[PDB]
């Protein structure tokens, strides 16, 4: 079964700001399985991996981000949520989610989004 | 960050040409080994879009990446092998491992086709 | 490096009839010396496997056989999850994987013939009976023969494996050596066969007298 | 890496009258230089014409090949041809030796069945063909459509298998196409088995209808 | 089958000669394999003395070249030792083989009786 | 003799029972070994009649012959294996090398079944 993955929500963001990015499932329920994540780009930079919630609905976060960022999940839209607060300089990036599967205990993301972009401008 | 694993690729960016072996290397701060296997993920990505998953647990290629792709090693050290590059094959290789969290990607090496 | 891995598919019998599939890892040429494998299964999608049963055989050939079959969900192997089994050997540093999944392609139901063999001397309370199926896929079938509505046993016949047709489809031959006895009881024979794309009920059979 | 070394066709041996045994090498490292493939014959007599072909497989394995011509009379004498594999990376060689089977001789007995017309399948018809209670095991089995043999890619034919009785048996099937048919609706299964009398053949006719 | 069959074998003076012959029946000494003389002294290790292959080639020991010659008629199917200058030594059993071939050499599958020479005074 | 390759056997002689296991060392004073293969063959010799071959090319039955015998070895170490003593099995045992010319012998084993 296909799986589709639409993030939305960037833009250009204040310095200190918060952000709301969602990202739309279709082909597959977020809670029958798989984990997803968010996972951004700096520009000219290597990925970062920011942010997870299992389709059971635990959440891991990335120390580097914790504290200002939260992953949230709506069933009834079938669409997850990334949440920061306090932006900076360093949060500028496009941010892809993606479906990791799982493979004896440990994941990896199969399919990943288009990515959208956040700007952070001082 | 210093109890995340650092992933280390050289080098950093090549030039080659069509059919030519391409050799990617990805160290480790850290093992990644577990139970007989290595949870150490290479993804292509073209520039400004997303990326793609080529191999997963070192070694075990994703389904419907062409077989002139190939991953090895063990502990902190693996390689990627493109057996005859292509010329779609232009893009950023990344590893990324997955023993351990957070999950870490290495800087990224940039393949030309020249 | 002579051990040799295998993971089997939930026979079509078992998916749709029995409702019941289950997936077996083969595990073969392995010393009896060697210590015993650690064995273990995992999903694509994260969610928990079910308890699996292990079973070890010692073997003419002095190689250790070691099998472990799992039941898999009726509508999770459908859906299309990924099941795979993992070979951990103490003799080994690296490990064997082997991955399982719904076959995709197209669909084809099967086509059902059945004969019977003219009486040959010296074989007068003999008699060989025929099916061919073929022009069906995927290459996932089972082949049951039937005499007097209750169904033979797997061992009575012998059927090959699925062979590509000169076209896209498959073919398989199944053979039955039936005995004067059976068919003066009842001289109706069924060769049926089941395939997810028949319809309906992923069953076409046909009929054959002596 | 493996080894085997076949017998000769019973078409070859009988009909053709030029045997050759086919020694055949498999699973062996492409990286591996080639392997050196000679043959010895028990009476000492001259073995030559012995013909190589390398083959790369998707696999990831290259296969080497070596047949041999043999008398057919030398053959059916007794001789013992062998087959020896030296390989740089193996430290002794691999011997294989192929002899006339001695045992008990049954010919075999042929059915050959048409398929009755399937929907949307006007113009294809599917012809089929069971060969049993035969052995030994080696036999050759041709299709005939108009007093003119059919290519071998045309049938599929499975591997001798053992019945509850003493004789082995095969089945083989094949695609006929409508065209055909309507220029001769006749089709003709043959087996060639040493035990068949006379010529070694028996062979059954099937209609289209 | 293939039979091999001693003869002229008895008591011969020292310095004598001998003539042996080797009657084969059911294989044609001249269709294919090695034909073979060898002797085993009394009480004593086997010494192969000489050889005829199929197509005619000799070979002949070291330990008695000079003094054996080995020849065959194919009309009666047999083959021959002939000794001169016999000696003490040369006493011994004399059997004829029939050598298989294995990739450049012979082993000897079949084997006749023998015939004894005995060669000495006092 | 001397440029001739001599066998040498051990032991000499043995004595054993119904069902045991018997062992015969053949040792030569230069290499047989040729293309892969080892040219030595062992013959079994019963009292009053001729020998007759078991083994050629040093691990290879000849037809006929029980599976019980086999021979090993390689260069100049060769060993014929009885894994099941029998009574037809009192013989006197001999190697033979078909390397190089001259064909020579072994002295022999004598096998008593006690
Ligand atoms: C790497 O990838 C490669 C390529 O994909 C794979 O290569 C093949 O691997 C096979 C593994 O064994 C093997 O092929 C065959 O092996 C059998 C084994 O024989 C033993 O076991 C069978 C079990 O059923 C049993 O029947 C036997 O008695 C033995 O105990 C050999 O017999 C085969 O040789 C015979 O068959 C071939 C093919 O005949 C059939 O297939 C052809 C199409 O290829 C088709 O035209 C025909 O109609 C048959 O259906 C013949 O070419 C030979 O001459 C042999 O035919 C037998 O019967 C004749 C009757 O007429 C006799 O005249 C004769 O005496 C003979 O015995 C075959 O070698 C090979 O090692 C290898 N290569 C091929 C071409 O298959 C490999 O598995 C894979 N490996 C890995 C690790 O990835
Ligand atoms: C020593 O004995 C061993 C006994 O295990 C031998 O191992 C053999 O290994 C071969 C692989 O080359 C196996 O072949 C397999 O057969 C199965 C058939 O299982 C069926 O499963 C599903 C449903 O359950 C069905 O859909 C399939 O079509 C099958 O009909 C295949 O699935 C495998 O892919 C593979 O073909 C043998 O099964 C196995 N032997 C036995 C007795 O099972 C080993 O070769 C022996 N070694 C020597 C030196 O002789
Ligand atoms: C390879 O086989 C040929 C066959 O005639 C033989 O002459 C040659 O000696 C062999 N090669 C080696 C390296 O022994
Ligand atoms: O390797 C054993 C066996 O595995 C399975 C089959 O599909 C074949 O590929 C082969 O005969
Ligand atoms: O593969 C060997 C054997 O496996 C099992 C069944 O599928 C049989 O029909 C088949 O012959």
């Amino acid at each position: 079964s296909e799986v589709q993955l639409v993030e939305s929500g960037g833009g250009l963001v204040q310095p200190g700001g918060s952000l709301r990015l969602s990202c739309a499932v279709s082909g597959y329920s977020i809670t029958s399985g798989y984990s997803w994540n968010w996972i951004r780009q700096a520009p000219g930079k290597g990925l970062e991996w920011v942010a997870s919630i299992k389709y059971s609905g635990e959440t891991k976060y990335n120390p580097s981000v914790k504290g200002r960022i939260t992953i949230s999940r709506d069933d009834s839209k079938n669409t997850f949520y990334l949440q920061m607060n306090s932006l900076r300089a360093e949060d500028t990036a496009v941010y892809y989610c993606a479906r990791g599967s799982h493979y004896f205990g440990h994941w990896h993301f199969a399919v990943w989004g288009q990515g959208t972009l956040v700007t952070v401008s001082s | 960050g210093g109890s995340d694993i650092q992933l280390t690729q050289s080098p950093s960016s090549l030039s080659a040409s069509v059919g030519d072996r391409v050799t990617i290397t990805c160290r480790a701060s850290k093992p990644v080994d577990g139970e007989g296997d290595s949870y150490l993920n290479w993804y292509q990505q073209k520039p400004g879009k997303a990326p793609k998953l080529l191999i997963y647990a070192a070694s075990y290629l994703e389904s419907g990446v062409p077989s002139r792709f190939s991953g090895s090693g063990s502990g902190t050290d693996f390689t990627l092998t493109i057996s005859s590059l292509q010329p779609e094959d232009f893009a950023t290789y990344y590893c990324q491992q997955s023993h351990e969290d957070p999950y870490t990607f290495g800087q990224g090496t940039k393949v030309e086709i020249k | 490096r002579g051990v040799s891995a295998y993971l089997s598919r939930p026979s079509p019998f078992d998916l749709f009839i029995r409702k019941s599939p289950t997936i077996t890892c083969l595990v073969v040429d392995l010393a009896p010396s060697k210590g015993t494998v650690n064995l273990t299964w995992s999903r694509a999608s994260g969610k928990p496997v079910n308890h699996s049963t292990r079973k070890e055989e010692k073997q003419r050939n002095g190689t250790l056989t070691v099998t472990s079959t799992l039941p898999v969900g009726t509508r999770d192997w459908i859906e299309g999850e990924t099941y795979q089994c993992r070979v951990t050997h103490p003799h080994l540093p690296r490990a064997l994987m082997r991955s399982t999944t719904k076959t995709s392609g197209p669909r084809a139901a099967p086509e059902v013939y059945a004969f019977a063999t003219p009486e040959w001397p010296g074989s007068r309370d003999k008699r060989t009976l025929a099916c061919l199926i073929q022009n069906f896929m995927p290459e996932d079938i089972s082949v049951q023969w039937l005499h007097n509505e209750v169904q033979l046993p797997d061992a009575r016949h012998s059927t090959t494996q699925p062979r590509k047709t000169k076209g896209s489809g498959f073919f398989v031959f199944s053979r039955l050596e039936v005995t004067r006895a059976e068919w003066e009881q009842k001289d109706e024979f069924i060769c049926r066969a089941v395939h997810e794309a028949a319809s309906p009920s992923q069953t076409v059979q046909r009929a054959v007298s002596v």
